[PDB]
């Protein structure tokens, strides 16, 4: 893609999947400024440690981007925000590497904490358990994903499978999907990113024990809108 | 609240003693919540309903003295955000210039739209203190009036009267 | 809903609200003669009065239902008939009054197993619209030298009354409770009046108390929100 | 003017003056994102105390707007800024008021501090003397303007005279005038605003001793541009 | 967090009409079914039993749906 | 069945130690009977019904090493007939050649149709043991997935839930 000073090469001979094949539409109800010069540069999320004992990572959107990045600082001005997400997952392995990673996006993924004892009596999640920042937290038991959701039923939603054999990278376009076009920004959780490997990483001794996995995102439809309050 | 001061409820005065201050913050546009809203006919109307969503405009007509001059400034705050701290804080947001020679130019401009206290309020701040020359009175009265727009609707009817 | 037809005036105002209970006990002092007369008063009940006081002149049709039951909620095999007396005919005073013989009212023979009958009366008021308080002098003469008691009186504005009685020569052996539900169907606005803010003290006069109050004083100061 | 929710009334039967009658032009050299939704609202500067003993006010542009206002906070992101200025001076007086105010704009107005003694030995201006913030400072001796510049020679630059008799307000459009189209933002002083009355305020006892003077500005040509550094 | 004072759909009010107290004991039964069904946002169908109705919390000791198959070899 | 080994339920390994043997026999395609079928969404779907008749296909995608080579063989057994005794017994019936370079060529071929245990099952047998050269790992993982065809239907609805 060549727009301005940006010059990158990607593979256009992959399986590009779009959710239900429908771009977001604009609302026309009555119930009630797009800078893309220094904001359109591609952002690379910090690399995760893909390792044999790695259990997976989860991220709440756009909760983790409310303040952390440039998206955070220019969302600190506008009360509302809505844009498309460019999923960018790539596999970098040699002829001696094995594995199979499953990546999916689940709208309205509810988080569940731990609650032991005979009597059901739960408290409210604290600040760090609700948003741990960029540090993240490794799933203790991904077989039901630390939330009572077993892996066997994650396929019911639009999904795709990652086989590192033929692809070198995968790009997924998920449109701005929501039940209410006018909704809160810092309150409602639109969706979350779950990366659950199926085949654990396998390699003989001598190779690099960690594979650098890259996550990149770009605003497909930058629209802050809203009003100053 | 006493019976000995119920006569001047209808009108409120403006004083020249205040300089670059703040007169009053108009309460949140909630026809259901008690206060000045329920005294209005529109508030009594909405008192029998449950939900209400819309954008409100508050018009002011200037009634100072003939030789009085100055600039008064109106600004609206988006919902969610708190009350502006200072006149500068009100100015750094959406701002509308009101001249005393033009009465009805006021219009509703929305601050911003987002894609997702509970509701915001509109406030007035003293840009310039009220000034009159020698021989003119230093106080006056201002009248506030509100109306309903086309986008004001209710969907559900239910019989609920709190008084009496 | 999505359709605006559900949110119209018909559904906004169509609601059968309680107007009063008719007390006809087995023994008592109010009506020991085995019958009672209930004048149709819209100002008697506060909420319907508060609803109708928004307007002055209007045009609607009236439909009446008589729901009768025991205080225990059970039914008894007793023969009852609902008969309305026109204003022209005088209200019955004795159990054997000739007012019970109005031929203009048809009769229906049913049992308590049949749900309560439905009766409808149109707008039969001599005037074109309702008026509960009469401003002026009912006398149409120059007589103003005596004590004019007619000020506010209207011997022509009665809409009639209902006559529910126990059919039969033998006295009823069961206590009964009667409930009546009202709603307006056809509503039109002709002359608007301000909707009342201060509570009324009497129903037949617009008089008020000498100690007026404030609708609400929750806002302690204008500064605080 | 009616653009959106803005509705104001001004006088279009006044003396509208434009500097040399020429709009700014764009540069085409090689020596080397306009939000106007929540920034286009009119900003009213804090009212100054016009009084008999008032000597005048001065302001450095865009030095005072680097951080103080919303213009400040959205200029804190872009390294460069350039826009037009809408001068908005109005006179509000009764039939018993007298006076005459002279308002002019002087490109590259150098500030001079006090330096007494027989031997010329000057230091550098400190932070508060260089920019006093929004507090300002009243001129001690405006006859040479506390800078060795006598009032008699201020007329040499494009100027206009304020007679409160006929006008109620005055609006001046000054274009973005500069010798170098590519210049620093937080270093070079483009110009300054000087308000020097000629006829002191006069009024009999009984009237308001201070007249609220209003200064309003609006970005005629919002262009942040620049690069993130 | 998790509270919604706006989501109540109302409630039913069944009472004994009349001034006198009812002298009979009663039992009331209610039958429900859905007529017009449409699917908008699918979610996985629950496998693990819920412990509470107002929260999605679960037990700390998870179980297996079925373990009838002793070995993969045997059928 | 223990809680200390519930993590590896999702995937199963393949071992090179086995030579010309037999990995596993896929259970009879009965969405109603308990086992792996009920864990599936289709099994949970059919758990509310009574009868089901159709022909099923089981697809496998190869996930061995890059330099790994070999031939793996899939064969289906008609209903009524018992499990094949040996790899030769499986070969003497209907047989389908699966190459590791071609992924989706697998198709459903019916053994035979007659004119008249209860149902047959599909089984996999080791034609060639998994071989890798020096420096390559000797184990891998394989994924199994099933889908529904057009000829899959139910005629009667009835409310019957066993859990809970």
């Amino acid at each position: 893609l060549t727009i301005g000073n940006s010059t990158i090469t990607t593979q256009e001979a992959a399986n590009i999947i779009v959710g239900y094949g429908e771009w977001p539409s604009y609302c026309s109800d009555s119930d009630a400024t797009r800078p893309d010069v220094s904001v359109n540069r591609f952002y690379t999320l910090d690399t995760k440690l893909w390792e044999k004992s790695s259990k997976g990572w989860y991220w709440k959107f756009p909760d983790v981007l409310t303040e952390t990045g440039v998206f955070g600082q220019n969302a600190q001005f506008h009360y509302l925000y809505r844009s498309g997400f460019c999923i960018h997952v790539q596999c970098n392995a040699s002829k001696f590497h094995q594995g199979a990673l499953l990546v999916a996006v689940l709208p309205e993924y509810v988080i569940g904490t731990v609650a032991g004892g005979t009597g059901t009596e739960d408290s409210h999640p604290p600040y760090k358990q609700t948003q741990p920042g960029a540090d993240g937290f490794e799933l203790q038991h991904p077989y039901v994903l630390d939330a009572g959701i077993p892996i066997s039923q994650l396929t019911v939603c639009p999904h795709q499978w990652i086989n590192l054999r033929t692809n070198n990278c995968a790009t997924i376009i998920v449109p701005y999907i929501n039940a209410l076009p006018f909704d809160s920004a810092l309150n409602h959780c639109n969706f979350g990113l779950l990366v659950v490997p199926i085949s654990p990483l396998d390699y003989d001794q001598g190779a690099t024990p960690v594979i650098p996995i890259t996550i990149t995102l770009a605003p497909m439809c930058s629209e802050f809108a809203g009003l100053r309050q | 609240t006493n019976a000995t001061s119920l006569m001047e409820r209808l009108r409120f005065p403006v004083s020249a003693q205040a300089g670059k201050g703040e007169l009053c913050a108009v309460f949140r546009a909630d026809p259901g919540r008690s206060g000045p809203w329920q005294s209005t006919l529109l508030g009594q109307l909405c008192g029998y309903y449950t939900q209400w969503s819309g954008s409100l405009e508050v018009t002011f007509m200037f009634t100072g003295s003939f030789m009085a001059t100055g600039k008064m400034l109106i600004a609206y705050t988006p919902p969610g955000g708190p009350l502006p701290k200072d006149r500068a804080t009100a100015m750094l947001g959406t701002h509308v210039i009101w001249d005393f020679g033009l009465q009805s130019s006021v219009t509703l401009v929305i601050p911003w739209i987002s894609n997702t206290y509970t509701t915001g309020l509109v406030s007035i701040w003293y840009q310039t203190n009220y000034v009159v020359p020698i021989g003119a009175p230093n106080t006056a009265y201002i009248i506030a009036l509100a109306a309903a727009q086309k986008n004001f609707t209710m969907q559900l009817c239910k019989d609920a009267s709190d008084i009496l | 809903s999505h359709s605006t037809a559900e949110t119209t005036l018909d559904s906004f105002f169509s609601r059968a609200g309680l107007v009063g209970e008719i007390d006809l006990p087995l023994e008592g002092t109010t009506n020991p003669n085995g019958y009672a007369n209930w004048d149709i008063d819209i100002t008697g009940y506060a909420q319907m009065r508060r609803k109708v006081e928004l307007f002055t002149y209007m045009r609607f049709d009236a439909e009446f239902t008589f729901v009768a039951c025991t205080p225990t909620g059970q039914v008894v095999p007793q023969l009852l008939q609902y008969m309305f007396v026109p204003p022209g005919a005088p209200e019955p005073d004795s159990r054997e009054s000739l007012a019970w013989q109005t031929a203009t009212n048809p009769s229906v023979f049913v049992k308590l197993s049949d749900p309560p009958a439905q009766v409808s009366v149109p707008f039969m008021s001599p005037a074109s619209a309702y008026q509960w308080f009469y401003d002026g002098y009912p006398t149409f003469g120059e007589h103003k030298q005596e004590k004019d008691l007619e000020y506010g009186a209207c011997p022509n504005n009665m809409m009639g009354t209902f006559s529910v009685r126990t059919v039969g020569t033998s006295k009823s052996k069961y206590p009964l409770v009667i409930r009546i539900y009202m709603r307006m169907k056809h509503v039109r606005a002709w002359i608007p009046r301000p909707m009342r803010n201060q509570n009324y003290l009497f129903k037949a006069n617009p008089n008020y108390a000498g100690n007026f109050i404030k609708p609400t004083g929750a806002s302690r100061t204008a500064i605080t929100t």
